[PDB]
């Protein structure tokens, strides 16, 4: 409803040309047009879950049968794919219940938008979107965005524009935060305390008497 | 991105009350020198490819070290980078003439060019006396008179090299 | 905000080039639009405080309910009458803006952002500010083609509303 | 294509938005600008044979190996300087095509678009195409404000071929 | 595409290969000296632009009444808020190609699917016609009359804007 | 990604001279240690799953608190983050084996691993361990000969006990 | 930079999985392969000042005006010519790079990247180091399979040049 | 004897470089405040004979032994010898305002002038407490606005009052 909040952006590898005319250790940005066989279609299938969820989290059970069906059959779109596994509550409960809302902000523009935030107050901005439109309203205006569809283009699996020198995004970021393992260590369950003991102290009843002389 | 007219729209915005007769009186004097503001523009972009190759033959003889190997411009890639990037600091410069404030000059080519380098390894020094030798050259395009009318625009060209000036300083 | 001067200029940014000729005809066309605008503006600055009292009193006559109904919402105290005159003159504040910076900038980031937010909420009819606009584009005084200018922001505004 | 009506147009298209004064005032700054302008694109066709004369033989007496050099790229055959007269009787109009739309829409989209791309490939330097611009700014023969638009355009080409 | 008059004539002669003629310029020099009726005309639909969707809706809803009646394709508020929106979108290509000139942006955005969309949709294409053809006697109504302003005789270009909206309304019903 | 060969090239692209003589008399001698290379690089490989799970039990037997509860690989979703992980340490070692430089190595599995710890709660310590479990256990399955042709490669094997200690000393 | 053995390393990367036999088989063929090209690299090294001067004085004769005319682009002042020997030999180099890391990678990264880039605004044709190229390709003096491994890398960047 | 337009030229002679635009922009400041200054001078010298015995109702007044028996104003020669040259400070001072700059103003009234004043006995910090009054009436009648169009004078009227302070500063 309301415009963004307007944000300045800052200096980065993907904002302007670069006139590296192909690299060696730049990704292999896949395209579902290519494959035409069985053998194509599961590699590039893979590549898409080692961008968006992890290498760690690209278990089986996670994994949507449905899904790799459809790109299969090609019925929907490698973009109208990613949609799946973002607005997926497998993957929701593994990043929504774990990280703040400034995180996911930044989680999504490294992974889906394959770029490093550029400041700090552009999380702000997309805040207030994702609150109001939810966790996938906020999906839908970063996959519909005019920057997403004009580099990645329509069937391009996400990847990192420009890393000369730069930290791959998977080892960069943790699925969840620095927030969230604080509790971890508050909930640790430490052994031969005093504080567990002292939801059982209060119940116990006790009289004291003291004399003077 | 903020014009003269929209710097005194968001000033007048905080104070909230209407807009002032002298400031109207100012705005009436942009308007009048407004020619004379695309008279300075359509100069430097004419001129855009001519002063880009001129300053880096400047600036490479009095520092030989850098297309020198083991230089941060040495080959013929980053060398494309600091070539083909400083129009990049004349696509903003001549945004911030055309705007006449320096708002849209500052958050995207001033507001991490400082920051940017101490990871790239690119010396600040070397950058900003290449900026510095395309100031001399590009107040020297717009000032001379050959098939324009004479006219008085020092107290406008001043306002260009104050827009290098503030480029080059916020990164050296 | 929006500009034609910084339209030029946002525009050219996204394509990443030099101000070639097609940003620079757009600049002139704000240049000389600004000698039809600014005594456009002067004639509204001038008549501030007759126009406020007019689409105020505009605003009772057309709605007579709103000056006897129970609410805070309403004008039935006199902090709503206050707020009145606030409201309207808020207007007339940005139309000024607006003139004076050429575009439908301040207005769209200063007005009429949220505008049909807020009066979901507080039950604030958008038909009373319609016709506290009309008595000013009939009222405004002013004449020629500077005049013209000045109402279309008052349209731009009315559309916003409705 | 690029021009001011229609920069004014794609820019409101991404927004949804109707076409307010910030539109508007672009439109304008294209009209007066044209009536510089087609008096200067008429200066042009009228001197259509002179120019495209005057600036081949110009190319020749500056690099006079290109009469000399045995090869398809260079011009020592008859075919070579008929595809010389093509060349420069190519760029005259399109010159004279963005002076009339009034932006750098047909310089963009028919000229200077893989200009880059061709040349390398075909081993044509485009600093020939640099003194038979030049050869045509300085012999246009066109006087006053309208010359000034009109040559923007020249030194726009020479950018793009470096 | 997005055309102009200007480069209507441009892609014209380059498909030719040759200079621009003299009477080209010469017409051209017109649109020059009638380029200021054009922004009278099209300055005076968008500041009616939302005053003309609701008078067209009303006299559309009235006339056929069996859409805003349940069973209806426009019933719902939903449905019924997309046609309202809608009918801006023709206005906004429409006045798109009158300060164009040219019906090239009319034809590949708001024209170039219409008549596709419907049959998958199920929304009448008569109708719709019908709702174009009662804003355009309006918006020739809005721009014609005069008051506090110069007046000249421009028929020959609001004759451009009565070919609009039938080519708006044609290529659909 | 760099190799032994480009590591030369771009040593030599800084001082911008030929490439000596005895550079190449070196490189010709990674020529015929070549062949040695591979068959230890293909032999990891076939003992890739086999030396994750037996390096697992070995970690989880000498420190038992970890897979207990309240540990931080003791549910199977982080059991699999530590296990399957394990390979990702071997997948970084023989890249580098087979390049013979620590180039690939240094910048996508040792660049940030005593980075990414410290908001993961996860123990570099215990990480550290593992990788040397796996290390004795990596050079004692291309030690022994059996059925390969008796050869001498210790000047090469020192390599790959240094791949795993370069890895190893950089998170712990 | 670029290597069939990092190729096969990369590759190996994206799928996430170990060095199977696939990758594997690439790397025992760049490992003889070295064996064709480092006396290969020998022959070049060994005639270093041979061919530098061999390549520059074979430009000026094939195009006689770039020593007389007036420019910094030309060779007719003393630091062109000293200019001269510093490009070719610097070409020499990344030939010997390329050769002996067996790859195309140091091509790519360290002369071809950007070479039609800068070209254009120095206004270097490069139609200068085709034919300065084509002399170490007739002079090298190279014989057998060395000499066919050295040849390529020669005609990748003529390529690269057109 | 040097001005602001001849000691601009003679350390661009130093250097030796020709001299740069916004020298040239500095100048054409100069020559647009040109006219007030020539307006302000004739103020000055119209009352130079009132100043200097206005200045010397106080000079003399305050110090009054000066003038009294023993004091090295006392004779009449005496007397008239401290109005011969209070008013040879008054030439000067407006031959630096003439100028423009107080490189006239040294070689006369600055160079030698404080020896001599030990050489014969007079106080030499009896002079700068007049020259001061003398500054304090030279600013008011410069600033002091009568029959004449009115322009902002403060930078001209601020560097007057430096040349007497440079004059009080090598007597004191
Ligand atoms: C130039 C005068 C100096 C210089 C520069 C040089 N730069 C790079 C690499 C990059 N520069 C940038 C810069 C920007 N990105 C932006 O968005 C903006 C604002 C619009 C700027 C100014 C970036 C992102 C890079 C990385 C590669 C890329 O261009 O995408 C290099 C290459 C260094 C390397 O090691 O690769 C060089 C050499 N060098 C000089 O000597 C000058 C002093
Ligand atoms: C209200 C009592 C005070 C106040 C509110 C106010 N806030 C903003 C701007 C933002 N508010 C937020 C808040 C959140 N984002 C979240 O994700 C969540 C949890 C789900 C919250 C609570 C954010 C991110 C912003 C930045 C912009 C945005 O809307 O997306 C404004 C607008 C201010 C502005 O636009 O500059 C206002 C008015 N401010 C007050 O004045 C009250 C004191
Ligand atoms: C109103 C006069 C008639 C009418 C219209 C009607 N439209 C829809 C649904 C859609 N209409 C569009 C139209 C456009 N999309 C474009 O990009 C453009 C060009 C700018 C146009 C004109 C689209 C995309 C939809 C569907 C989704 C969406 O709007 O976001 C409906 C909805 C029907 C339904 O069952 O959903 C209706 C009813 N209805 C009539 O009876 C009139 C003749
Ligand atoms: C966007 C396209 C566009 C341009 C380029 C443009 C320029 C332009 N510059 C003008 C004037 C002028 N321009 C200058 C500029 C200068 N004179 C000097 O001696 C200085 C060195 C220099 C400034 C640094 C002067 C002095 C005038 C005199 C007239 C005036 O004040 O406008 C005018 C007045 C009207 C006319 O010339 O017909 C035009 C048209 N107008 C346009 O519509
Ligand atoms: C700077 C431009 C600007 C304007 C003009 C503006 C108006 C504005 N008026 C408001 C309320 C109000 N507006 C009015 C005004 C009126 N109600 C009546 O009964 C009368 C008919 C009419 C005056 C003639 C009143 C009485 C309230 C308080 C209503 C409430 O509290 O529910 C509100 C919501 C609450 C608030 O902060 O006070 C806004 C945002 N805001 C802006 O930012
Ligand atoms: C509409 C804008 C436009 C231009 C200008 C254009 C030029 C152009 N000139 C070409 C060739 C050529 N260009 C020239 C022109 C020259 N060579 C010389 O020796 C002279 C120095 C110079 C003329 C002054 C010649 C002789 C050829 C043929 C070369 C060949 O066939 O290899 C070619 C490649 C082959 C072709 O289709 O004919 C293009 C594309 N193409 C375009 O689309
Ligand atoms: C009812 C039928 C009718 C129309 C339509 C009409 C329009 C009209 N607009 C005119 C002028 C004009 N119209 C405009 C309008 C604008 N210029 C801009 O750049 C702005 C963007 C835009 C306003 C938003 C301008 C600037 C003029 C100049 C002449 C004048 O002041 O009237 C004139 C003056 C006389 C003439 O042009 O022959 C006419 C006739 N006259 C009529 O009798
Ligand atoms: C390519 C180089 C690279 C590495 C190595 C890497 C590691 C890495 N391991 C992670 C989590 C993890 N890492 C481990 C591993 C361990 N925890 C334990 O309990 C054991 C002590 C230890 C293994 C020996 C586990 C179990 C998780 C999941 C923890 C969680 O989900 O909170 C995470 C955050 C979530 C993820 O995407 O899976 C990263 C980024 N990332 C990289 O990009
Ligand atoms: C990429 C797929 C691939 C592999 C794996 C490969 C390995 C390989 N290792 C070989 C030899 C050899 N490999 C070794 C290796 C060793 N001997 C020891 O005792 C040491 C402990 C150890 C080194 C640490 C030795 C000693 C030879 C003898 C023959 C030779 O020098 O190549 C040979 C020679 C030809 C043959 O065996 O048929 C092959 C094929 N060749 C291939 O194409
Ligand atoms: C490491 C690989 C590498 C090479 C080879 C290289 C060449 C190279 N030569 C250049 C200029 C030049 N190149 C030459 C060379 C020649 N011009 C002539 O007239 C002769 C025909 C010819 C020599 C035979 C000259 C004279 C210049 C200076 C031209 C100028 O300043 O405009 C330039 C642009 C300016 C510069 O930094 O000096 C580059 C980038 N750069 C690289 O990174
Ligand atoms: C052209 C620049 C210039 C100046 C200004 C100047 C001053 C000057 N004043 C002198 C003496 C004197 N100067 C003064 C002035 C003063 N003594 C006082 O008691 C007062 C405080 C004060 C005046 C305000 C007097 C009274 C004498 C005579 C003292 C004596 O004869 O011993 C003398 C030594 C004797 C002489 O020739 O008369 C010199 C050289 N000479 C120069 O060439
Ligand atoms: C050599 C003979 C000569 C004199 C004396 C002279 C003075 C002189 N002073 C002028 C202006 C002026 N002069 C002043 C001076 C001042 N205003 C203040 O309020 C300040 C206190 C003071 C400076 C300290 C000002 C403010 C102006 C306004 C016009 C201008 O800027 O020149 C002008 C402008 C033209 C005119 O007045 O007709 C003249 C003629 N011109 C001559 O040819």
């Amino acid at each position: 409803s309301i415009p963004l909040l307007e944000y300045k952006p800052s200096s980065q590898n993907q904002r302007v040309p670069g006139y590296e005319v192909p690299n060696e250790d730049t990704p292999r940005i896949y395209r579902i047009e290519d494959a035409a066989y069985d053998s194509e279609l599961k590699e590039l299938i893979w590549a898409t879950y080692r961008q968006v969820f992890s290498e760690h989290v690209i278990l089986k059970f996670f994994r949507q049968g449905n899904l790799e069906s459809q790109l299969k059959n090609r019925a929907i779109s490698v973009r109208d794919f990613v949609r799946g596994l973002a607005k997926s509550e497998a993957f929701k409960t593994l990043v929504i219940k774990s990280n703040s809302n400034y995180r996911l902000v930044e989680l999504a523009l490294k992974r889906l938008l394959g770029r490093a935030p550029y400041n700090k107050d552009e999380e702000i901005a997309w805040s207030i979107k994702i609150a109001t439109n939810g966790w996938d309203g906020f999906v839908d205006a970063l996959l519909d965005s005019e920057e997403y569809q004009s580099n990645f283009g329509e069937n391009i699996v996400p990847y990192q524009r420009r890393r000369y020198k730069d930290r791959p995004f998977n080892l960069v970021t943790p699925r969840y935060g620095n927030y969230w393992r604080d509790k971890l260590e508050s909930e640790r369950y430490i052994e031969g305390d005093i504080k567990n003991f002292l939801e059982l102290a209060k119940s116990i009843e006790i009289k004291t008497v003291t004399f003077t002389p | 991105t903020l014009d003269v007219f929209t710097k005194v729209v968001s000033q007048a915005d905080s104070r909230g009350e209407f807009l002032s007769n002298e400031q109207l009186d100012a705005l009436a004097n942009v308007v009048k020198e407004g020619n004379k503001r695309l008279d300075v523009v359509n100069r430097i972009t004419s001129n855009a490819s001519a002063i880009v190759t001129n300053a880096a033959r400047a600036l490479f003889e009095e520092q030989p070290q850098l297309i020198a190997p083991g230089g941060n411009a040495y080959t013929n890639r980053r060398m494309a980078a600091c070539l083909r990037d400083m129009e990049i600091i004349l696509r903003y410069v001549t945004y911030a003439i055309l705007a006449g404030d320096a708002s849209v000059l500052d958050d995207r080519c001033l507001n991490g060019l400082r920051e940017t380098y101490q990871a790239l390894g690119t010396p600040g020094s070397s950058v900003a006396v290449g900026v510095q030798k395309m100031k001399d050259a590009a107040v020297g395009i717009a000032n001379d008179p050959n098939g324009i009318t004479k006219g008085d625009c020092s107290q406008l060209i001043s306002e260009v090299a104050s827009y290098f000036d503030r480029a080059a300083a916020a990164v050296g | 905000v929006k500009t034609p001067i910084t339209e030029a200029i946002a525009a050219a940014d996204t394509q990443g080039r030099f101000l070639g000729n097609t940003e620079l005809q757009s600049a002139r066309g704000r240049y000389e639009r600004a000698a039809a605008s600014l005594e456009a503006a002067r004639g509204l600055t001038s008549n501030a405080q007759r126009l406020i009292d007019g689409a105020t009193q505009a605003v009772y006559q057309k709605f007579p309910y709103t000056t006897q109904t129970p609410g805070p919402q309403f004008a039935a105290d006199s902090r709503g009458k206050s707020k009145c005159a606030r409201d309207v003159g808020h207007y007339l504040r940005i139309i000024t803006y607006s003139l004076v910076a050429g575009g439908t900038g301040p207005l769209d980031e200063y007005l009429i952002a949220g505008l049909a937010e807020i009066n979901s909420t507080f039950d604030l009819s958008p038909s009373w500010y319609v016709e506290a606009l009309k008595h000013i584009k009939a009222n405004h005084g002013l004449s020629g083609q500077a005049a013209n200018e000045a109402n279309t922001y008052i349209d731009y505004a009315i559309n916003a509303l409705s």
